[PDB]
RNA sequence: GACUGCCUGUUUUUGCU
RNA sequence: AGAGAAAUCAAGGCAGUU
């Protein structure tokens, strides 16, 4: 592609010093500022001046390299219209600028002295005196060797544009991949549809008010078991003697006696092996133990593989497409005891967080209200099980190599403010390599009991716990957790913080209409209990808010994520309706079906639901 | 000078070890200087609790001053990282034995690493707070300057002024001309002792913040000053306000 | 529920923050996601008449269609001709400056965009790996395609590259000769830079040259092939959806676009997609002056919105624009062929939809044994399905708004509309209520004219206007904030403990700037990520890091070592390492330590990083944490071992090396991008003849330094 | 088969706009 | 078993040997 006069270097060097490619006649363009280049070469060929040669070549240089040598010459060019190259016989910079007419004459700038050619090879008769004969017989044959090319090419009027003006930036799209474009539209690339622009007039449909709220489907079928990963109200410690944690399961182990009051047949009697094993490997030091025979049946060693082989038996005969069925389930009574005893006054605040720095009386009012908060939130049940899940979770996650082969042993231990442990229970880590986000690392949770069901907890299997003349419960769930379940709840107690903005939006709103913070403020709210209008006292209410909160954490599924994300929706339209406002919808608006389709098994979605069917459904 | 050696060696080594590289457009570099195979800002939360504890979890370029093992313990790996050609591993408590027994730097480089937070810190310690007046306050937002500059320049001019504070000899008149000329000497009398060619990627980032006027949406009562728009998330709220003097 | 709904005191939209689990476990996709997204393809076709006949509506290339055949009583996808052309117009109309400026941007701003603003973006499908790849990755691969296969260098713009992208295809045949390791188990090392005692080793790798042919319909197809995905880590759905990305022979042309429906967008009063444009609804709320007028407020969300748009509509949208501006026809063929490969789109399956036998399940294709997608057999092409009608995928929020907008834009529709994607909210000011009933349901049909399909049991309309909702924004005579949105971020990034820091300090102050935290709730949220900060980083009991400092008597200093808090909620926006001096607690020598330039641990950085909360729009956070021996990095993962592709660990490392050499001589690459013509070895050759020579050395030295450059 | 070691825990077709 | 919800995890690859 490359022209026989333009010499290989040149042509490299122009390769990218201007966008050729997006402009109009960009070879052409290329080829003329190639012409300019060898010319301004030819000028400046071994003539010297002193010690240094006479003339240095301005043009497709470093700019940096070109500012130096302007500072040794004391002069100085703007970019946009730096010279081409600089005499310093004659302390005079010039440019070359290929022309037509070679008549006018026209200084095309004050700063530098322009040399203008014919293009035939004659030169303006200025450029004539300034310069030496040889040069201008150089000039001469590259021209005509230019010229005999360009007629070669029929490239006369591309020449004389580019000699004219300036670059046109331009984009073409070729005539084979234009048919490629259009193989999916009936328009071409640049739409023109014959028909004239105007706006059709439809007939729609009405919009109806909603008189009334809708009324959501409270479902039917066996009722919910807990499903979640520990055992939340129901849940004890142990006040173990003060020490540490090798000293407390030390204890433990010596001084009990295991027997089992009920056995589940999804977790077996024969796994406490495997956590009696654990809490003596513990107790001697170490903290990861090996694996026994009893922990291919406790973490689903090998599952995979024998389900695979046991399917691979028993097969049908048509592959049929696969239907997935969630099983339908009711509200299970056991939600509202466990909102009841989540809610039950401990003796020691169980919220325990470093205060952060004081400068400033705003930075006191703010460590204030902070301080109230967690004054009413603390000393509650709904704090201790908050507290047991953070040290569960991330005893559990931190002791998550992610990639291990044996058992390790995370008591779930915490100490009171007279020093005596707690033992909640022990999580079991067993063998892990999970990688994706959907991987479950097998565990075996022993948990310490307040109450067996049989209802609520199936799964388990509940033992005796004989420690000095003291009666425990022992659960012992056979569970798989994932790293993302495992990852969120360590960070469990970011569920203070919704049940916190209410109380700092009424103390700071009673505080704005009084002009005054009062930290004290015990205000009655009005809510529909039990069917009715009854007021309570925003201390009760923060703790039914955060019970309810760590209840809707801890089974947050898609089902609790699409009931809450159509049901606000639901929740406006009740305020609305309280503030005398009227209510319209669209033609096919049934807006409980986006909150019913999600009400399937989940027993706190069925929970809210039966709260929000209690509630007023017009308001007159 | 051994500098100008050093960076012919290293020149001509990048040369040997990459002829293809080296082959490359110098505006390439806008693409290239992120090549990276890693995926670090792809959910970071949800691995840092087993990232730290993971055997040799630090990142840690290889240097003598760092002992293989210290009182017991190993500090470092003898393997490059991967994908990594001046960058190997090391443990997490590297950071916490070169706190104690690191080498030392000049008194005035920490003075020039730590100047635009020096200068926010001194302006928090240098306000006489009034009292705290409660109130149905009504803030409303309104595109405000973040925090002080040291001067006012347009944030067009804003290359071309740094461009005359770190390498006022690679440039061209142009650009001495779009530059604010009053706000170069101040930012180079502050950032003289970490302008050497180690600290560079530094002092500019500092530099441009000292410099850089970025327009946000700030909650208000009162129209804010340029001085109390850093501090509007204390001074300000729906219930509050605080008049500062 | 009932307890969630107040009477007294607070109002129930101030209890919209409880109606959030945003601290549980956030919903993630399992298993294939074909039927997704087969499920995604098929929708498009089953709206776009009246009565479902998708085997009709199979052959539809432009999904015009007649004002009668709009189905008014439900989803309708397709637009209508003459009213986009009327719609268009009427929105070059009136917004005139908004055009203007776009003309500018045509003119000025257009030209001078470069291709290496591609490599600021995620992952990205590879034509050549056939796998996601990260954005500079795959940039680098494409240019190095394009600059053998067209034999000529490309340039630094964004136009020259589109140009490459349209000229390679005119090519019959196409090849890329790249380079891998032979044997990735056979892991060798060699000694590097050390021999004294403490060896320094590296990994060293074999790389063999490899060839792939493409013709020129494989690389059609390459072009046009969408890489699909679980879309993990999404909220508020019971279903999960499918994203994909486009491949990077397209990504320009579609930024082109892009940028373009920017610069319109931020100059149009009734557009709140730019994060700067939401402040403005802020007023459209405070807008009191009704008086005694019927004003309602109706708030709601459009169903399938990336199933019911057609490209088509969309080009013709921008070709009116174009032509009613006065632009070049280059510039109506350039804005017009992310459209048209878009609209020849090719979809990319799953592994196979699940087919059960008994109780062991085989993932298998659409092809194989009938389904309930056997009408789209027609449209598969390899492993991937086209699909004419639907977008399929939210890569242009930007022109999908600018279409509703245009839409929005009529002569009895005298209301204010904000729209955003899929979420809106409109504010009717009439002066009876059968009128405001009557704009309500010309909005409607008119979003319905070009596809934009109101969902009917998501839009709630308020006959005194005050209540209403737009993008987890609620209002009730002004927007109250929503601490329940925030809580997915308020726990310690993983980058290193003053990055953490400091990013969690400026999302809990930038969250009490915008209303969704307060006093006793922003300082709350400062305890509960000190003390997570602390736990994550080896600072809380008996841990490796706090034994080290024991036995080894090292004080704990920072907050990440295990001392006192000193960040208060004044002192949000001040650096930890700063207020620590002022207070006294880092007095003067492990300061000259740790911010000593020769730490070896401490990684340089940017004051701007990257921040996504959970799948959610990425934004950008400022990092002002001076750069001490604690600002490190994790350690590099190391899964790309034993695979074939791990050659490009090599590559990256060489270009490491080529940008170490770079920023040492080139200061100015710091503060601008590089601009200089010419290759690297050339203008690095240049640099070092310049910095000797301007140096201060005697001329014998200077040149026996020249002769050593080589 | 499994059976001797090696490697991987985000990079395996899987966090886009 | 279990986790779980519209389909996955319950380890996976590679080299040699066999
Ligand atoms: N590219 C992306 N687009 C997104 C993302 N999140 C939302 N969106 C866009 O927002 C819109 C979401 O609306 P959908 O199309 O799912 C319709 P609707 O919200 O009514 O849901 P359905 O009722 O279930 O159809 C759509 O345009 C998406 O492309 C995202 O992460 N990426």
């Amino acid at each position: 592609d490359r022209p026989d006069h333009i010499d290989s270097r040149v042509w490299e060097l122009s390769e990218t010093q201007e966008d050729w490619i997006t402009q109009v006649h960009g070879h052409v363009r290329r080829v003329v500022e190639c012409w300019k280049y060898t010319i301004c070469c030819l000028i400046s060929n071994m003539h010297t001046h002193r010690g240094a040669p006479q003339y240095d070549v301005f043009k497709w240089q470093d700019r940096s390299t070109i500012e130096w040598i302007c500072s040794k010459k004391k002069v100085q060019y703007p970019e946009r219209d730096t010279p081409d190259l600089y005499d310093n016989e004659r302390a005079v910079a010039y440019k070359v600028l290929l022309v037509s007419d070679l008549s006018d004459h026209s200084p095309t700038s004050g700063i530098y002295h322009d040399l203008a050619f014919n293009l035939e090879g004659e030169a303006e008769e200025s450029c004539a005196l300034v310069l030496r004969g040889s040069q201008l017989q150089d000039i001469k044959g590259f021209l005509c060797r230019a010229l005999e090319w360009v007629v070669s090419n029929n490239l006369t009027q591309e020449v004389v544009e580019t000699i004219s003006g300036e670059a046109k930036l331009q984009f073409s799209v070729g005539t084979t991949f234009r048919t490629l474009l259009k193989r999916d539209t009936d328009w071409d690339v640049i739409p023109t549809p014959r028909v004239e622009p105007n706006v059709p007039r439809i007939e729609g449909r009405r919009w109806t008010q909603m008189k009334k709220l809708p009324l959501l489907k409270e479902k039917e079928g066996p009722p919910s078991p807990w499903r979640a990963l520990l055992l939340g109200a129901d849940s004890e410690y142990i006040v173990c003697p003060p020490g540490t944690d090798q000293e407390a399961i030390s204890w433990i182990h010596s001084q009990s006696e295991i027997e089992c009051i009920r056995e589940s047949k999804s977790t077996p009697a024969s796994v406490i092996t495997c956590l009696t094993s654990s809490l003596q490997s513990f107790a001697e030091g170490n903290p990861v133990r090996s694996r026994i025979h009893e922990d291919i049946i406790a973490f689903g060693i090998n599952k995979k593989q024998e389900k695979k082989q046991s399917a691979s038996s028993s097969a049908s005969g048509e592959w049929k497409r696969a239907e997935y069925q969630v099983e339908e389930m009711s509200l299970p009574p056991w939600v509202e005891e466990e909102m009841v005893l989540l809610r039950s006054d401990q003796e020691d605040n169980w919220i325990e967080l470093e205060k952060n720095a004081i400068y400033t009386e705003v930075d006191g009012v703010a460590e204030g209200l902070v301080d109230k908060y967690i004054e009413i939130v603390g000393r509650t049940k709904v704090a201790s099980v908050i507290e047991k899940w953070q040290i569960a979770a991330t005893r559990t996650f931190s002791q998550l190599h992610t990639d291990r082969s044996r058992i390790t042993a995370c008591p779930i231990i915490t100490r009171d403010p007279s020093g005596n442990c707690q033992f909640w229970g022990m999580v079991l880590l067993g063998p892990h390599h999970v990688k994706r986000d959907t991987d479950n690392a097998p565990l075996l949770i022993a948990e310490i009991m307040g109450e067996d069901t049989e209802e609520k907890y199936p799964k388990h299997s509940v033992f005796s716990l004989k420690v000095e003349e003291k009666q425990f419960l022992l659960s012992l769930k056979i569970t798989s957790f994932s790293r993302n379940k495992l990852y969120t709840f360590s960070n469990i107690r970011r569920v203070l913080i919704q049940p916190a903005s209410i109380y700092s939006q009424v103390v700071l709103s009673r505080a704005a209409e009084n002009n005054s913070l009062n930290l004290e403020v015990n205000p009655e709210i009005q809510l529909y209990l039990e069917g009715a209008q009854r007021g309570m006292t925003l201390y009760q209410w923060v703790r039914m808010i955060l019970c309810l909160e760590f209840l809707m954490a801890i089974y947050n599924n898609p089902q609790m994520e699409g009931f809450l994300a159509n049901m606000r929706r639901l929740h406006m339209s009740r305020h609305a309706m309280m503030e005398r406002r009227q209510v319209f919808l669209p033609f096919g608006s049934r807006p409980e079906d986006k909150v019913n389709e999600c009400i399937i098994n989940n027993p706190i979605v069925a929970y809210l639901a039966k709260g929000w069917n209690s509630m007023p459904n017009v308001y007159y | 000078e051994c500098t100008l050696r050093a960076l012919v060696e290293e020149y001509n080594g990048a040369c040997k070890e990459a002829p293809k590289e080296m082959s490359k457009q110098f505006t390439d570099y806008n693409t290239f200087k992120r090549y990276t195979t890693s995926k670090k800002d792809h959910a970071p939360q949800m691995r840092l609790v087993y990232s730290v504890r993971k055997p040799w979890p630090i990142s840690m370029t290889p240097s003598k001053e760092i002992p293989l093992v210290f009182n017991g313990t190993k500090l470092k790996d003898t393997i490059l990282d991967l994908g990594e050609s001046k960058r190997t591993r090391a443990n997490i408590v590297v950071p916490d034995y070169w706190s104690k027994y690191g080498s030392q730097t000049s008194l005035e480089v920490v003075n020039a690493i730590l100047y635009a937070e020096d200068l926010k810190v001194q302006r928090f310690f240098s306000t006489e707070w009034g009292e705290i007046r409660y109130g149905r306050m009504l803030p409303f937002r309104k595109p405000v300057q973040a925090c002080p500059t040291i001067e006012e320049v347009n944030p067009a001019s804003i290359p071309h002024t740094l461009l005359q504070v770190f390498c006022p000899q690679y440039t061209t008149l142009d650009s001495k001309r779009k530059a604010h000329m009053g706000a170069v000497e101040k930012l180079k009398r502050v950032m003289e002792p970490i302008c050497k060619v180690q600290t560079q990627e530094s002092a500019v980032h500092i530099a441009r913040s000292l410099i850089d006027s970025n327009k946000k949406w700030l909650p208000t009562v009162v129209d804010h000053t340029p001085r109390t728009a850093e501090m509007a998330h204390f001074l300000c709220s729906k219930y509050h306000y605080v008049h500062t003097n | 529920m009932n307890l969630f709904t107040p009477l007294s005191e607070i109002n129930p939209t101030t209890t919209q923050e409880l109606l959030y689990a945003y601290t549980g476990p956030a919903p993630v996709a399992y298993g294939t996601r074909t039927r997704a997204v087969l499920e995604n393809i098929i929708r498009p076709y089953q709206y776009f008449y009246k009565e479902p006949n998708v085997q009709r509506a199979l052959d539809i290339k432009t999904g015009c269609k007649e004002p009668e055949d709009i189905n008014v009583e439900g989803p309708s996808s397709g637009f209508h001709t003459a009213s986009v052309l009327k719609l268009a117009d009427n929105f070059f109309r009136k917004y005139r400056p908004a055009m203007e400026k776009l003309k500018y941007w045509i003119l000025v701003k257009l030209p001078k965009l470069k291709y290496a603003e591609l490599s600021k973006g995620r992952q990205t499908y590879s034509f050549i790996h056939k796998r996601n790849l990260p954005a500079p990755i795959a940039l680098e691969e494409t240019v190095e395609f394009l600059e053998q296969n067209l034999r000529r260098k490309i340039g630094p713009t964004l136009l020259s590259y589109c140009q490459a992208i349209a000229d390679v295809m005119e090519l019959d045949e196409t090849t890329y000769e790249g380079a891998r390791d032979p044997r990735p188990w056979d892991i060798q090392l060699e000694e590097i830079d050390s021999d004294e005692e403490d060896p320094l080793f590296r990994q060293v790798g074999r790389e063999e040259t490899y060839t792939i042919k493409f013709s020129r319909e494989e690389l059609w197809d390459q072009m046009r092939t969408l890489n699909t995905m679980w879309k993990h880590l999404e909220r508020g759905r019971l279903n999960r959806r499918t994203i994909a990305t486009p491949s990077m022979l397209i990504r320009g042309f579609v930024k082109i676009v892009e940028d373009a429906a920017k610069e319109i967008l931020e100059n149009v009063p009734t557009s709140g997609v730019p994060v700067g444009g939401e402040e403005k609804l802020a007023k459209l709320a405070s807008k009191q002056t009704f008086h005694t007028a019927v004003t309602g407020e109706l708030s709601g969300d459009q169903e399938k919105f990336n199933e019911c748009l057609d490209p088509d509509a969309m080009r013709l949208m921008w070709t009116v624009f174009l032509r009613k501006l006065g632009c070049p026809d280059w510039i109506m063929e350039l804005f017009n062929i992310p459209f048209m490969v878009f609209k020849s789109k090719l979809a990319d399956m799953g592994e196979g939809l699940v087919y059960t036998k008994g109780k062991l399940t085989d993932r298998k294709p659409l092809g194989e044994m009938p389904s309930e997608f056997d009408d789209l057999v027609r449209n598969v092409v390899g492993n991937s399905i086209s699909c004419r009608l639907g977008m399929f995928m939210g890569m242009y929020n930007l022109t999908s708004t600018l279409l509703a907008l245009i839409s929005i834009e009529r002569e009895e529709l005298t209301g204010s509309h904000v729209e955003s994607s899929d979420d809106f909210i409109h504010f009717f000011n009439c002066k009876t209520h059968e009128e405001m009933f009557k704009q309500a349901e010309t909005l409607r049909l008119t979003l319905k004219l070009v596809g934009i399909n109101m969902s009917p049991s998501k839009c709630i309309l308020i006959s005194p206007a005050g209540i209403g909702e737009f993008n987890s924004k609620f209002h009730h005579r002004d927007f109250v904030g929503n601490v329940a949105t925030e809580l997915p971020a308020l726990v310690p990034n993983g980058t290193n403990p003053m990055t953490d820091l400091a990013m969690g300090l400026n999302v809990i102050k930038h969250s009490v700037n915008t209303g969704q935290m307060n006093l006793c709730t922003g300082a709350l949220a400062m305890r509960i990520f000190n003390h997570a900060y602390k736990y994550a980083y080896m600072a809380l009991g008996v841990t490796r890091r706090t034994r080290f400092m024991e036995e080894n008597a090292i004080t704990p200093l920072l907050t990440n070592q295990g001392a006192s808090p000193v960040h208060s909620f004044s002192t949000m926006h001040l650096d930890e390492v700063a207020l620590r001096r002022h207070l006294g607690l880092l007095d003067e020598e492990t300061l000259r330590r740790i911010l000593n330039p020769n730490n070896p641990v401490t990684q340089k950085g940017d004051p701007s990083m990257f921040f996504r909360i959970e799948n959610k729009m990425p934004q950008i956070m400022e990092d002002y944490s001076v750069p001490s021996c604690f600002k490190y990095t994790l350690s590099r993962n190391r899964t790309i071992q034993d695979k074939p592709h791990k050659a490009l660990l090599n590559k990256e490392e060489r270009y490491q090396r080529v940008t170490s050499i770079i920023n040492k001589l080139f200061p100015e690459v710091l503060i601008q991008e590089a601009s200089a013509p010419g290759t690297v070895r050339e203008s690095l050759k240049r640099r070092l003849e310049l910095v000797v020579e301007r140096s201060d050395l005697d001329e014998e030295r200077k040149k026996r330094i020249l002769s050593r450059i080589f």
